[PDB]
């Protein structure tokens, strides 16, 4: 009944060339069942690992994916999710500035 | 300053086949230490911090024992909570639990919880007090003077007044390079035109820990709140934190704002201007 | 260090 709220972010400062690790961290959603996926122009990144489910004292779940990536000046991250509580899946794109 | 250990119990219903899924977490602080997931391959609790990982067999045994034992009160209680509350056995739900223990900068027991939630919402939870319990609803009222009969508060007080913080204070000690280490945030200012006359000012904090910390704008030595953004605090994925707060100005008038940092690794708060 | 039950 409540939906996930999103951030994508680097865990570094972003230098193209540079790598580094890419995160979706969803938060504040129920039930604990997810699909989240990372994106890299427009595709499935394979290996994406995740943490632990734990929650918040509302009840609400959180988790953090992430997987290694290297930002460069062509290509395109993002967080795709999808959940109970969303018509379709939610995707939201990397800005290296957020 | 003050530490706590906390457990994470969450488990969901499976109507189509087999049993709930299990995830246990323990923390100390904001560290997770171990784990027990009931679809991974070990059946056991695992540890997920170097600290944790001298503890020896006996150790493991008992922790892997004890959290499959909650396991399987969790798969029975989805069963009662299910008749409770007159539910078909074709749909998912999920039975929540939080228990833990805090302690003062003495590492002196300072307060205890527990508590206990059916699909997301405060089923029951012992009060402060640790004698009294808080019933959100009728079934959780059966469940609350099931619980009085059955000792329960009296046994949960002991624990988390004892025991709880009797292990809190030996992790605090084994991992001391790290848990009773605070790592202050590093701070920047970005700048981001929004127009030819307008830019978004970004108060950054990396690399943080404990998760704890307030970021607030000044314009003019004020407090701003109007054109902020302040996003929640975020993992970065290596045990630390992140954090930014914005705030949109007229350029040429940056000078009037300053970013205001505060957290427990820092003697005295940061100010931060756009250079 | 867990906890060492009743049902509800
Ligand atoms: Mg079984
Ligand atoms: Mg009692």
């Amino acid at each position: 009944q409540r939906t996930p709220k999103i951030q994508v972010y680097s865990r570094h400062p972003a230098e193209n060339g540079k790598s580094n690790f890419l995160n979706c961290y969803v938060s504040g959603f129920h039930p604990s069942d997810i699909e989240v996926d990372l994106l890299k122009n427009g595709e499935r990144i394979e290996k994406v690992e995740h943490s632990d489910l734990s929650f918040s004292k509302d009840w609400s779940f959180y988790l953090l994916y992430y997987t290694e990536f290297t930002p460069t000046e062509k290509d395109e991250y993002a967080c795709r999710v999808n959940h109970v509580t969303l018509s379709q899946p939610k995707i939201v794109k990397w800005d290296r500035d957020m | 300053g003050s530490h706590s250990m906390r457990y994470f119990f969450t488990s969901v219903s499976r109507p189509g086949r087999g049993e709930p899924r299990f995830i246990a977490v323990g923390y100390v602080d904001d560290t997770q230490f171990v784990r027990f997931d009931s679809d991974a391959a070990s059946q056991r609790m695992e540890p997920r911090a170097p600290w944790i990982e001298q503890e020896g067999p006996e150790y493991w045994d008992g922790e892997t024992r004890k959290v499959k034992a909650h396991s399987q009160t969790h798969r029975v209680d989805l069963g009662t909570l299910r008749g409770y509350y007159n539910q078909s056995e074709a749909g998912s739900h999920t039975v929540q639990r939080m228990y833990g223990c805090d302690v003062g900068s003495d590492w002196r027991f300072l307060r205890g919880y527990h508590q206990y939630a059916y699909d997301g919402k405060d089923y029951i939870a012992l009060k402060e007090d640790l004698r009294s319990w808080t019933a959100a609803d009728m079934a959780a009222q059966t469940t609350k003077h099931k619980w009085e009969a059955a000792h329960v508060a009296e046994q949960l007080r002991a624990y988390l007044e004892g025991t709880c913080v009797e292990w809190l204070r030996r992790y605090l000690e084994n991992g001391k390079e790290t848990l009773q280490r605070t790592d202050a945030p590093k701070t920047h200012m970005t700048h981001h035109a929004v127009s030819d006359h307008e830019a978004t000012l970004r108060c950054w904090a990396l690399s943080f820990y404990p998760a704890e910390i307030t970021l607030t704008w000044q314009r003019d030595g004020e407090d701003q709140t109007q054109d902020t953004e302040l996003v929640e605090t975020r993992p970065a994925g290596d045990g630390t934190f992140q954090k930014w707060a914005a705030v949109v100005v007229p350029s040429g008038q940056e000078q009037r704002y300053t970013c205001h940092v505060q957290h427990e690794g820092l003697p005295k708060p940061l100010t931060l201007r756009w250079e | 260090y867990l906890d060492s039950h009743s049902g509800a």
